[PDB]
DNA sequence: GCAGACACTACGAGTACATA
DNA sequence: TTTTTTTTATGTACTCGTAGTGTCTGC
């Protein structure tokens, strides 16, 4: 246990500390799960947060004298101490036994630690495949499918989302047994099809790490684990083991009925109609007639809601009852202007797609008709 | 027997099962039937050590690998064990449900997964039924190991699922030699202890190691005092204990030997106590002995089965009913026809 | 490697079409007639003993209901829906181990999700096995759905004890009872399986396995796997007889002769000899009960006695000649109650000793020596 | 008939008007009089056993309350309201499945919307199915609602066991009780069903089905559907008898006679015949026990025998007047002990044979001979 | 609709003056004297069995306390405050369905109005109905309010089980316990109610209706309305007798009475009726066994009657006196054997019939 | 941006009760 | 006058404190 003298600046830490904060504090299930891992090595500071199944470390350059080592420092206390200091104020840290003395000007704080050995880590491994995808593209991949993930469903498959590759295309699939969200985007590199399943929480930290910067997100796909790299930030997590439902088997086989309209108008109309929907089911009935759309909603309070939309439709009239929360989420994800829908039958799955390009697609399974 | 002692009378069966497991011709759910202390725990431990890590030479331990390091330290996460909470006495269905879902969530390390129930007879009905689908269709390379002292007590819907293995008790002479080597006691005491434990050398070793021998000799002295006077109530002082079912079984064994002596059976079970069996034969009629034996067996079963039952009240009632039976002119009970 | 894990016969030989059933013809005829016509129901409850086929029958019913060939009495394995139902991963067939999830919360979530339309399947089949373990709250939750379910929903329930289920649930479903398989059907299925697996067998071993299966085919397959593991890759009469501890000599006959003669010394000497060789006690009591049944029958009809026990016919004839029927009935009753009492007083040896002493008690054991 | 959709008889033939309801004359007359005269109470509780009509009658009352022709005792099938009720899509017939919505929060939600008036209806009906399922807080949340409900809200509760409801709820709501249906009513209803639906049938099979589902009509309908499945789309005596596992009364009494008159060979022959037929042995014991009990009952009074056993009625009498009741007690005890100890016999056939042999040995009149040597 | 207008007998005829409450004389007299002398406790907690007027008497108290003519035992109907009490829309009467507003949030919100003066009444009166179910923290808030109550606020708690209430609230509340109404009072008020309405009635039918209800007036009135509906507008003896036979539940007592008198036809009819009224046969036989046990015990000491048999005492005393102990012991043994033997018998109705026949066979009745 | 506020919803824990 | 005293397994509600999540308001 050598002395640990940090001499750092706020502007170089507050963003890395925020990034490494993540799913820390909150629910402490056991003490040695710990708060942080601070490591001084080769003029770099590695700050590690964990969740007993996840890990992420931020690297901060040490342009000043340092002492290598590894120890812990409380998450909320350190974060708030660093945040509350004057803008640009320096931080000087010393270690005495198991005590951290943090000094800023004339301000002194004492902090308790735990041995670095007691901290739980993840066993190293040999990476299987690796991607270097641009940040904006990865954000587009995640946002198009994040909402559709299941909420603690018994079918563990639905609790995450799948990333797969075919040559130059990367496909992302999410589902919960009622919704399907698939999005395929170009890569620029060709790698074999090694599907991976990432749990919901891990996807949340993947979203948090992304900052829309020029640095491409690197990812190492393993067998039962995942690693990510954004600049100086490293991340790793476990994986859900199994197989996702075949999306091609879920997508409609005979999308004969076609519809096209404006995303904004449909989203606003569905939001208006969902007010009177059943708060426990959120089911709305859709009647498609010649160049006309009709949405009808009812709730146990016996209130009725009707909305009519101008649309282009060349098929036959059809009735179909489906959830309004799902279509609202789909339209929220779909940020373009014009949206197309493919329908087959009154109890057939409905495909939602961008009119500008195929890009990503969605599937909604109707309610009881 | 403190913990997991290898037993020579286990060596044959062991290798046989390995021959089944190594060739990929072993049932996923194997139900071990063995006496208490027969060593089924050691057999299951050795099997799990073979299964759960990198393949060894093909026999013995698994060598010096990550599997052995995690297993010996009890840290391997692919080695699920079902043991009743020490505060409780039975396998809560919540524990089995958690184990089954964790097993459904795929292995963590390389290799197969092993689930071991420390005792099948302690499974409650809900806990027993929570294992039916998992036994019927294990997820992938999942091997179960259930230990029991009698398969009939277990549910019929579970005995169907599991391939049953039988750990036959060792021949009596060999077990006597082994125990005499292990424990320095006279031959008669050794034989009586072995026959008391139905030929289970591990159970006899456990009986000798603890204070059970002192309790048995105290019960013998109390019975010797009580039999001629007819004051059986004093036996309460020796019968009320946490090990009451075992002492009631000892009493039933003494009554069985008394009836044997009345019929003059060439074989007995309390060899080293001829005085007590002679006194019981002399002072008690065969019908009275049979009735007392039936009542004692019934009380032992009621104590062992119904959880939470009060020991003191039952034992006192049994002793008072026996006192009533010893008095002349009292109608004896008969088995429920 | 075709067997990554040991695909035990209880799992490999699961029926895939209606023609693989071992003879549950009474329910199969109803199922085939219902599927052939338009008469289809939304709640089937198959009940019976363990390892009789009701889960397999339910899975076959689901395969027939969802195959894209149509509603066929005989499902086609070529169908993609059948390909997925025979394995896992079918979006429609939702199999719930009721004992695993007895909480009313899971049942309520299931009944919330039942409203949605099926994915690419004619009927969303809910197969709830071991339904008798569900909590009473879940039972009552499963009332209003089973009575007026959506057209695209079919409920298949399986249980080993119909009584434990509330009468209300039984009142809404088609109750099928799967009779325990007879000896001949089990033997024929076992010989067919072993011939298909290229594993040698003997007729006597198969007959013993069928006899000990107690009417359950899963028991027969488990016993066959026991024999395979302990029979060096073949089903042999010696291996199964040794593992079952069955009696080939007249030990039971000599024991009952000594007992009816009220010779306690002989009875206990024979029981000690039986303990020496480790004969299974339950089998001994079963054989004694069977011999007493034969004694009663020959007392009623001597012709009936002519059976496999021909080499020992004279002994049973003498016992029937010398023993009143009432004593035989009392002996049978005592031995039967004793058999009920084996899984009591865990040391089963003294349990059989208790039973034999109770049987001996009826006749006088007086020291009075008379011929 | 013409409907290619083979709707389940338990669903297709749900009562439409008060004329289509069989039995339950008490509740039917009470509701007809309380709806023709007026004075509609604000809470009903239909208490009865399974499959007697605890819900369909509630739906009929709902139809009778808010009908276009006013409050009527004859629910029409012409106006929109009644058909919407039957289709289950009606706006005001809030069908509260109390099994699912059992928590107190859901009951509070239900009580919150009580005053918000009915839409396209004279009354709003809160048909709470299986009220005996609500939690204690849910039970007690609706007390002051039941005691002083709004003038437009009527509760209709339907429970199987009212004893589990708190006593104050039994006080507030009307307590209508539905008796279990009789065998003749069930047979008549099934004859109506299999005449309206073009399915050939035999009266003996209908009687067997009616008796096998005693007290509950939905049980009878399900058994009849399953018998149609078992048979070639027709309810025949052979199909029903084979399906139920029951043994025809004539042959069981033949076995009983062979036991009583100490004819061992006839007993064995009948046992062999039953074995060849595949009838479950425990079912044979059950039928013999039932016949012995019926003999005891007709000894109690000759009126105890209905037309159900009429085919062998004479034989029944010829067994009642020839043997004392003590012999029946002994026979019933022996066969019942045999049934109790059957599961542990070497075989079910062996157990049944041994039980019959014991009844033959121990029966008093002309018992089995004992060995000549003492 | 097209049926004129007919209210419910339970909600109607609710008393509006203290003289219209039938029975419970001690509570009414104590309240009258307390209001006369000006001795009013801070909190009045009513308790008793169902349907004995606890809520109605509490509502009468709330009407009286805010009457403009003054605090009196007989508030007028003249006062507009009294009229608003009638209509249920009174600003100074706060009716809280504590069975619905159990959470501490709503209770605290409604108890934070103690700081505000009454709008048009002398006392801000809280009528917290069904107080027994209430969250523990809501009990804490209520206790904190009652410990230091404003002089212009009086509490009127009502409940069915006072045991569930915490002792800290009981020790601060003047508790009034209401008796179950006597049969004669119930019959008298039933006669008066049926005469005030234009409904014909019969004396024996009225007595049957009064006896059927277990001392609760709401039960009596509910059965009265149900019988009127079933009785074709007339309370006739045969119709109500048949109705109560259909609603008859204490089958086991009649079974015991018929069995001990060796009436084979009567017991057969009774068991047929108990089969039609779908029940559990094991439960019926357990009830019969328990009743026989009680009859055997009562003969040893009358004090065995207790409180449960308050509505059953008359028949049980006769059964205990008229039957020798040996016969009761034999019947108990026969029924115990029958219950042990029941599950293995055929369908349990057959087994119960057989056990009853076994018990009947002992007497020499032919 | 925007983060705090504020709502809102969910989860654990302590308590009460039911059925077997 | 003073202490004396309990049967679990499994499940289902109910209610309050603490935290996690959305979102949007003048900040
Ligand atoms: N009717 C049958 N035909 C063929 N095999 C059967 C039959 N019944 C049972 N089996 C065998 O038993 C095994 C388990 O059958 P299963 O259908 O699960 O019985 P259960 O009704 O108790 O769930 C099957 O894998 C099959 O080998
Ligand atoms: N009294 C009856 N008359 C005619 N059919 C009946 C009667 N009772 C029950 N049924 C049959 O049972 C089906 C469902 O009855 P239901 O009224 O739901 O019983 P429950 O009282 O249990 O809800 C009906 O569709 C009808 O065919
Ligand atoms: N003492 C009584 N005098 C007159 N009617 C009564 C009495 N007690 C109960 N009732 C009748 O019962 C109906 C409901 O009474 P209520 O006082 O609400 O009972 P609870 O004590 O359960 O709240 C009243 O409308 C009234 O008809
Ligand atoms: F083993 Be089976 F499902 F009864
Ligand atoms: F099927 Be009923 F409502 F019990
Ligand atoms: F309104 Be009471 F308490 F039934
Ligand atoms: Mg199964
Ligand atoms: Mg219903
Ligand atoms: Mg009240
Ligand atoms: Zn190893
Ligand atoms: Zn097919
Ligand atoms: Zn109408
Ligand atoms: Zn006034």
């Amino acid at each position: 246990g050598p002395h640990m003298k940090f001499t750092v600046e706020r502007e170089h830490l507050l963003k890395p500390l925020q990034q490494v904060s993540g799913p820390l504090g909150g629910r402490p299930t056991l003490p040695i799960l710990g708060n942080l891992l601070l490591q001084v090595a080769d003029g770099t500071l590695s700050l590690t947060g964990t969740d007993l199944e996840m890990e992420m470390v931020a690297r901060v350059a040490l342009v000043q004298p340092h002492e290598p080592g590894a120890t812990t420092v409380p998450a909320r206390k350190f974060f708030d101490i660093c945040r509350g200091l004057p803008e640009g104020a320096e931080i000087a840290v010393q270690l005495e036994g198991e005590r951290m003395l943090v000094r800023s000007g004339r301000s002194r704080f004492s902090l308790s630690t735990l041995p670095a050995a007691d901290f739980p880590n993840l066993d190293d491994w040999q990476s299987e495949v690796e991607f270097t995808l641009p940040q904006a593209t990865m954000k587009r991949l995640i946002e198009a499918t994040q909402f559709s993930m299941a909420h603690q469903d018994v079918r563990y498959y639905l609790n995450g989302m799948l990333f797969e590759t075919e040559g130059e295309e990367l496909r992302t699939v999410a589902t919960d047994g009622h919704r399907l969200a698939v999005c395929s985007m170009p890569i620029g590199q060709s790698l074999p099809s090694h599907s991976v399943i990432v749990p919901r929480k891990g996807v949340i930290e993947l979203m948090r790490m992304l900052d829309g910067g020029d640095n491409p997100l690197r990812v190492q796909i393993g067998s039962n684990n995942i690693r990510a790299h954004v600049g100086d930030f490293i991340f790793t997590s476990k994986l859900v083991d199994g197989r996702f439902p075949d999306y091609r088997r879920v997508l409609p086989k005979n999308p004969d009925k076609h519809l096209e309209a404006g995303c904004d108008l449909l989203k606003q109309a569905f939001a208006r109609a969902a007010i009177l929907s059943n708060e426990k089911f959120r089911g709305v009935r859709l009647y498609v007639s010649e160049n006309q759309l009709k949405i009808t909603a009812n709730n146990p309070e016996q209130e009725e809601a009707e909305e009519i939309l101008d649309v282009t439709y060349s098929g036959a009239e059809m009735e179909i009852g489906f959830n309004v929360s799902y279509v609202l989420d789909v339209l929220n994800a779909l940020k373009c202007e014009n949206v197309r829908m493919m329908l087959t039958d009154s109890v057939s799955s409905v495909q939602i797609e961008d009119a500008a390009s195929q890009s990503a697609a969605y599937v909604v399974m109707p309610m009881r008709l | 027997g403190p913990h997991m002692r290898w037993y020579p009378w286990l060596r044959p069966d062991f290798e046989k099962l390995v021959a089944s497991y190594q060739a990929g011709r072993g049932h996923h759910a194997l139900l071990i039937q063995a006496l208490p202390g027969m060593g089924d725990d050691a057999l299951i431990y050795a099997l799990s050590r073979y299964l759960l890590c990198q393949q060894p030479q093909g026999h013995k331990s698994c060598g010096h690998c990550r599997g052995c390091q995690l297993m010996q330290a009890g840290t391997h996460p692919d080695y699920y064990t079902l043991a009743p909470e020490k505060g409780k006495n039975t396998l809560g269905v919540d524990a089995v449900r958690e184990v089954t879902e964790k097993l459904n969530e795929h292995a963590r390390l390389g290799g197969a997964k092993v689930v071991w129930v420390t005792d099948a007879a302690l499974l409650t009905d809900a806990a027993a039924n929570a294992l039916l689908k998992t036994l019927e269709e294990p997820p992938a390379e999942t091997w179960f190991f259930l230990a029991t002292r009698e398969p009939e007590r277990l549910l019929a819907t579970l005995r169907s699922r599991c391939r049953l293995h039988y750990l036959a008790p060792p021949p009596e002479q060999y077990a006597v030699t082994w125990l005499s080597r292990e424990v320095t006691m006279s031959q008669d005491a050794l034989l009586a202890a072995l026959r008391l434990s139905a030929g289970s050398p591990g159970a006899a070793l456990a009986l000798f190691q603890g204070d059970n021998w002192q309790a048995r000799e105290t019960l013998c002295q109390a019975l010797a005092y009580s039999v001629p006077s007819g004051d059986w109530y004093s036996l309460l002082a020796a019968l009320n204990h946490e090990q009451a079912p075992a002492r009631l079984h000892w009493l039933a064994t003494l009554l069985m030997d008394a009836l044997k002596r009345h019929h003059g059976a060439a074989q007995v079970t309390n060899v080293d106590v001829p005085g007590l069996v002679a006194e019981l034969a002399n002072h008690l009629s065969p019908s009275r002995l049979q009735a007392i034996l039936g009542d004692v067996c019934h009380i032992r079963e009621q104590l062992m089965s119904v959880t939470g039952i009060n020991r003191e009240l039952l034992i006192t009632d049994l002793l008072l009913r026996i006192e009533h039976y010893l008095q002349p002119g009292v109608v004896l009970p008969v088995p429920h026809l | 490697g075709p067997h990554m894990s040991y695909q035990v016969l209880a799992r490999k030989w699961r029926p895939q079409t209606f023609a693989d059933v071992v003879g549950q013809e009474h329910v199969l005829t109803a199922l085939a007639n219902g599927l052939s016509l338009g008469r289809i129901h939304h709640a089937y409850l198959f009940s019976g003993t363990r390892g009789v086929g009701k889960t397999s029958i339910a899975r076959l019913l689901a395969k027939g209901l969802n195959c894209e060939t149509g509603i066929t009495a005989t499902p086609c394995g070529v169908c993609d829906n059948c390909r997925e139902i025979e394995q896992g991963r079918f979006v429609d067939l939702i199999e719930i181990d009721a004992a695993s999830r007895t909480k009313v919360e899971d049942t309520r979530d299931l009944l919330d999700n039942v409203q949605y339309a099926p994915a690419r399947g004619r009927f969303k089949v809910y197969l709830i096995d071991e339904v008798h373990m569900l909590s009473r709250h879940s039972f009552n939750a499963l009332l209003k759905t089973l009575e007026e379910p959506p057209e695209h929903v079919k409920f298949l329930l399986a249980t080993t004890d119909p009584q434990k289920l509330p009468v209300t649930i039984l009142s809404r479903c088609l109750q099928f009872h799967l009779k325990a398989l007879d000896v001949e059907q089990i033997r024929h299925q076992l010989e067919h399986i072993l011939n298909e697996e290229h594993i040698a067998h003997e007729p006597r071993a198969l007959q013993l396995l069928a006899r000990a299966a107690e009417g359950s085919l899963r028991d027969a397959l488990s016993l066959t796997d026991q024999a395979i593991a302990s029979g060096d890759g073949q089903v042999s009469t010696q291996a199964v007889s040794a593992m079952l501890g069955t009696l080939d000599d007249d030990q039971a006959l000599s024991l009952v002769e000594a007992m009816v003669e009220a010779n306690g010394e002989r009875v206990m000497a024979l029981i000690n000899e039986a303990a020496a060789r480790g004969i299974e006690w339950e089998a001994l009591l079963v054989e004694m009960l069977g011999l007493l049944h034969r004694i009663a029958m020959v007392q009623l009809s001597p012709a009936a006695l002519g059976n496999d026990m021909a080499a020992i016919e004279l002994r049973m004839r003498e016992l029937a000649r010398t023993i009143p029927p009432t004593d035989i009935q009392l002996y049978y009753q005592t031995l039967l109650i004793g058999r009920k009492e084996l899984p009591y007083a865990p040391d089963r040896r003294m349990g059989v000793e208790m039973t034999l002493l109770r049987a001996l008690a009826f006749h006088p054991r007086m020291p009075l020596p008379e011929p």
